[PDB]
């Protein structure tokens, strides 16, 4: 679920999803359209295509088992469909910390008056 | 998708309106586990169910076509999955505006500790 993405995001990146990510770019924030605007957004874009697979498995709202042991994101869901919710959330936040180092300030509340290029296609 | 919802909120309850959203309550725009807090969230929870009964199509991605009437949202021209996303985004924002004299900004950026697990169903 959401919460613990955030858990994930602060983990890698130090940071506080809803302050941050959650209102970034095209794709971290509240755009589905347009270009991903730099690597974080594509780290995003890359997230949204894989809750676009799992659609089914209503990735918000599904709490899924994970662990944070000797820094690393552990997903142990059995079930198919927490466990990849849990995947995409892991993959997501750890492609956000990688990409860190150019997290831009002024993509944060970009998405409403931007984000109208031919959109991505996952 | 997300763009397009945000539009439609802050055409319905004015400028900067849709950053209240971000996250507030446990179910909008993030969390995603606990109880509704108020009628607000409720909204919220509801637009999530409506966003887990769409198959086919991401709710954060799919473009659909709406407009605003004398004021009023008024989804058209949609098929299928399209319909459905438009269908969620236009109820939600009516309700948020229905329910916009309650707003709590206490309820705002909730910590995952704040919405504990119950039986809340769709």
């Amino acid at each position: 679920n959401l919460f613990q993405f955030g858990d994930m995001i602060l983990q890698k990146t130090g940071k506080e999803a809803v302050h941050s990510y959650a209102i970034y770019g095209c794709y971290c924030g509240w755009g589905g359209q347009g270009r991903a605007q730099d690597a974080t957004d594509r780290c995003c874009f890359a997230q949204d295509c894989c809750y676009g697979r799992v659609n089914d498995c209503n990735p918000k709202t599904a709490t899924y088992t994970y662990s944070r042991e000797n820094g690393d994101i552990v997903c142990g869901d059995d079930d198919l469909c927490l466990r990849a919710v849990c995947e995409c959330d892991r993959a997501a936040a750890i492609c956000l910390g990688e990409n860190v180092n150019t997290y831009d300030k002024n993509y944060e509340y970009y998405s409403i008056s931007h984000c109208t290029e031919e959109s991505e296609q996952c | 998708n997300l763009f397009q919802f945000a539009k439609m909120i802050n055409g319905k309850l004015g400028a900067f309106s849709v950053w209240n959203y971000i996250s507030y309550g446990c179910y909008c725009g993030w969390g995603g586990q606990g109880t509704p807090k108020d009628a607000t969230d409720r909204c919220c929870f509801v637009h999530d169910c409506c966003y887990g009964r769409v198959r086919g199509c991401n709710p954060k991605l799919a473009i659909y076509y709406y407009s605003f009437k004398k004021g009023n949202i008024v989804c058209g021209k949609n098929n299928g999955c399209l319909r459905d996303i438009c269908e969620c985004d236009r109820v939600a924002a009516n309700c948020f505006h229905q329910n916009k004299n309650t707003y709590n900004a206490n309820y705002k950026f909730l910590s995952s500790s704040r919405c504990r697990q119950t039986g809340e169903k769709c």
